[PDB]
RNA sequence: GUAUGAGUAGCGAAAGAAGGGUGAGAAUCCCUUCCACCGAAUAUCUAAGGUUUCCUGAGGAAGGCUCGUCCGCUCAGGGUUAGUCGGGACCUAAGCCGAGGCCGAUAGGCGUAGGCGAUGGACAACAGGUAGAGAUUCCUGUACCAGUGCUAAUUGUUUAAC
RNA sequence: GAGCUGUACGUAAGCGUUGAUCCAGAGAUUUCCGAAUGGGGGAACCCACUAUCUUUAGUCGGAUAGUAUCCUUACGUGAAUACAUAGCGUGAGGAAGGCAGACCCAGGGAACUGAAACAUCUAAGUACCUGGAGGAAGAGAAAGAAAAAUCGAUUUCCUGAGUAGCGGCGAGCGAAACGGAAAGAGCCCAAACCAAGAAGCUUGCUUCUUGGGGUUGUAGGACACUCUAUACGGAGUUACAAAAGAAAGUUAUAAAUGAAGCGGUCUGGAAAGGCCCGCCAAAGACGGUAACAGCCCGGUAGUUGAAAUGGCUUUCCCUCCAGAGUGGAUCCUGAGUACGACGGAACACGUGAAAUUCCGUCGGAAUCCGGGAGGACCAUCUCCCAAGGCUAAAUACUCCCUAGUGACCGAUAGUGAACCAGUACCGUGAGGGAAAGGUGAAAAGCACCCCGGAAGGGGAGUGAAACAGUUCCUGAAACCGUGUGCCUA
């Protein structure tokens, strides 16, 4: 279940400032620790992981007219390759 | 659970009455014992009244 | 619906009564049909990227199927319709002239 | 889906990795902002479905 | 629902002034200078509690006891990184639950073994940098704790290393 | 059988006569919490053990299955303590929780109120709490009702009757049988005896199990003999014993077909309306369509249709089966039971002259030459046979599904709720609890110009209508204004 651990990628101004540092930012399913998805990274992408680092964020408020409610809550992991190993392109 | 294991007779509810005809509740209890008897190939004690104790069990 | 997309169409009521078309779309969940030259409105439209000048265009607008009435193939005419399985297709056949309009 | 059935169940398994593969490239693509055609997210989600009923019915 | 009281009471402790700017519009927003107030606090951390109020770009209907170009307000995008910090995977106090058990019209009450339960006990990381938003967490230098494999020597074999 | 990717516009990308979207039956998938059940826990979270497998150079990681408690049962181990039991372990079966705010059975059980005060009494075995259910429950085959003569298991309805009675004889409470109906159905044990086995040794005996036999009041049965009968016949899963399998039919859950006016003309934005002509009808139900339609549309009466699953009814299959008579030695026919005293309760019946039924506590029978009742009790007579069990229908109720109905409501009404309502909001919590429908037939929802930062206007345009302009049908009164005929310091 790699392709499960791992649903897509970030893109945003901070994840594309550190894309040059071979750092890698995901969102990842809920339930996953950081040696799972170690584990799925070296598997999809034929890369050597040196560190993973998570957080987890909560859903956000909103409304759109007499209806509030929550998005969904997420899960952020940044991968960081050693430095004898090829990079992602995003 | 306090009651007879052999014909289960325990407490039921009732009426105190006075002079002048006062009515109030009380409860009357069965006399059970606590006996040692044979309510397997073992002896055990259980709750049994003196009713059912005058003619037939084994103390 | 009893008229299909593809259709000659007689228009039996309404403003524009007695005139004939086709059918360039059909609604089945609201009833309605869309017949070409039949029930033309002007709409007052901004510029867009659709329509890059706007202005007031002037197109169709669709009307009740109630309104309208098949014209047979052949004799021309507005009839009723009928069903009849011939071979391994049920078809459509005109209830005056008594034959096929498929 | 009765050419799905002509196939020996093993076969069968490679093509649902193969839908898988590609169905996660086809996320990583819109996520990016790079695919063209976003139909085919559902074909390949009711592909792999399919594959995954026709193995499970076979036991 | 709408009057009268009535353009009346009130506008919730306090020092401001001028010159530039922006803008349709400025006592009230931004910048400069001068003046004034707190200073065992009206300063800096941090528990609880709140839950996105945080940052950036737009906005000015309503909210803000006045105004507003502004805002803890509206809209759209972002933002929270830990072997060592605080908690769990460690421990127990008050108290709570409680196999069998004891008691009792029913429902249940009490209680042993056992187990939960910090406000307490034990336990390994420091100094710098970071101009939109995180830092003992990221990065740069230099460490420590617990383990694992692989090498190289040493040593021990059931009066028995360990 | 031609469009489709919901509300829900739109953009984007696509799919369908090689038959999609859609409708009905049957399957597969079905995260986490919750009886929640591997352990814990502040709901949807945290942390495991045992087997088998997998990845890595190895720690690290991953997959699958099992792992709660109690009851019953089989096997195994096993203490004080010698045999043994308790205890411990494994396996196999079962339970647990919810609810339809209804209906019914049981355990427990108020007060306000009425009595023009109040305590007996009433309210009332009501409200409420708790436990068991079932599609119904409960009751039920006479130890009955009766009385110059009989009836023949229960239940429900009409009468009897506000009668007979009960009652600080106050307030009040209040039957039953006979008569008329709905519906109807009857049966298994225990015990005498037979046969077999086992335990104690009650030591040649009793007592335990299994099978057969037998269930009643004119007494019946065991027991003796006659007659027939072991499937000739009979019965059955609704009691009377219990579990299956086929075929035919019908019905339910999608559907198909289905007559007759584009008739002329007037008004109109539009004809289904008016006037003048036709037609269909086993079809003039209902709804829609630009105004009021049997003949425009969906349909309606009639006639058809089912691959699959469910229900019901028959037939087969299957399964199970002794019943008449004549006798009167001996034997059997429900024991701490029936009854009685004392204390209570239920009976319409408040202890009363108090029968009848039940509970607690004590005492305590007879057994066919026997026992119970007939409202204290005795004698005579009459009727019946307790202390074991099962039993359909007629009766009660509606969270639901299908088809309908109403001298029922019409947005302050009708449900609290016609609208994203048990929501917003209030409260620590249990809990309390709103307001809010209508553009137009069709968005044709006002291109363009002008004043203004915008909002908002004035034209122009759409429309039948804009004084219908996205709180939009109509648009009363209070209340706020502008103008003016007559009066007023
Ligand atoms: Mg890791
Ligand atoms: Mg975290
Ligand atoms: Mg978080
Ligand atoms: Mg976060
Ligand atoms: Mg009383
Ligand atoms: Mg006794
Ligand atoms: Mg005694
Ligand atoms: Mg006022
Ligand atoms: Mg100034
Ligand atoms: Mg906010
Ligand atoms: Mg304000
Ligand atoms: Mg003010
Ligand atoms: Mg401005
Ligand atoms: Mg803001
Ligand atoms: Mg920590
Ligand atoms: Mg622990
Ligand atoms: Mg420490
Ligand atoms: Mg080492
Ligand atoms: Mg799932
Ligand atoms: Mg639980
Ligand atoms: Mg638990
Ligand atoms: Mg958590
Ligand atoms: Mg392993
Ligand atoms: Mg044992
Ligand atoms: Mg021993
Ligand atoms: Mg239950
Ligand atoms: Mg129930
Ligand atoms: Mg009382
Ligand atoms: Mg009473
Ligand atoms: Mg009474
Ligand atoms: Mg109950
Ligand atoms: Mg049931
Ligand atoms: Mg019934
Ligand atoms: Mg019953
Ligand atoms: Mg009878
Ligand atoms: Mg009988
Ligand atoms: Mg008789
Ligand atoms: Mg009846
Ligand atoms: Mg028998
Ligand atoms: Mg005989
Ligand atoms: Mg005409
Ligand atoms: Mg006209
Ligand atoms: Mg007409
Ligand atoms: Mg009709
Ligand atoms: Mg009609
Ligand atoms: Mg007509
Ligand atoms: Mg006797
Ligand atoms: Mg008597
Ligand atoms: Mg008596
Ligand atoms: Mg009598
Ligand atoms: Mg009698
Ligand atoms: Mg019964
Ligand atoms: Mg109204
Ligand atoms: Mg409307
Ligand atoms: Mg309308
Ligand atoms: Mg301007
Ligand atoms: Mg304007
Ligand atoms: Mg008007
Ligand atoms: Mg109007
Ligand atoms: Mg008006
Ligand atoms: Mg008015
Ligand atoms: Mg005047």
């Amino acid at each position: 279940d790699a392709r499960d651990i791992i649903k897509r990628p970030v893109v945003t101004e901070e994840s594309t400032s550190i894309l040059d540092d071979k750092k890698y930012t995901f969102e990842v399913d809920t339930r996953a620790t950081k040696t799972q998805v170690k584990y799925a990274i070296e598997e999809i992408f034929d890369v050597k992981v040196a560190k993973v680092n998570v957080m987890n964020y909560k859903g956000k408020l909103k409304r759109m007219g007499r209806y509030a409610g929550y998005t969904n809550k997420r899960r952020k992991a940044i991968v960081t390759v050693t430095a004898d190993s090829k990079e992602i392109q995003f | 659970a306090k009651e007879c294991v052999i014909t289960g007779r325990k407490s039921r509810s009732g009426n105190k009455r006075s002079h002048a005809m006062n009515s109030s509740k009380r409860t009357w209890k069965a006399n059970l014992q606590k006996v040692r008897i044979l309510v397997n190939g073992k002896p055990k004690k259980v709750w049994v009244s003196a009713r059912a104790l005058k003619s037939g069990k084994v103390e | 619906m009893h008229v299909k997309k593809g259709d000659k169409v007689k228009v039996i009521t309404g403003k524009d009564k007695g005139k004939s078309g086709k059918v360039l779309a059909a609604f089945p969940k609201k009833d309605r049909v869309l017949i070409e030259g039949i029930n033309m409105v002007k709409k007052h439209t901004k510029p867009s990227n659709i329509n890059p000048q706007g202005g007031i265009l002037n197109v169709e607008a669709p009307i009740h199927v109630s309104n309208v009435m098949l014209i047979d193939p052949k004799t021309g005419e507005p009839t009723r319709v009928g069903y009849e399985v011939k071979g391994d297709k049920k078809v459509r056949v005109a209830k005056k002239s008594g034959e096929v309009i498929d | 889906a009765n050419d799905i059935r002509d196939l020996s169940t093993t076969e069968i398994q490679d093509q649902e990795k193969a839908l898988k593969e590609e169905l996660f490239n086809l996320r990583f693509q819109l996520a990016t902002g790079q695919l063209e055609n976003t139909a085919r997210i559902r074909e390949v989600r009711k592909a792999i479905a399919r594959m995954k009923t026709i193995v499970r019915e076979r036991e």
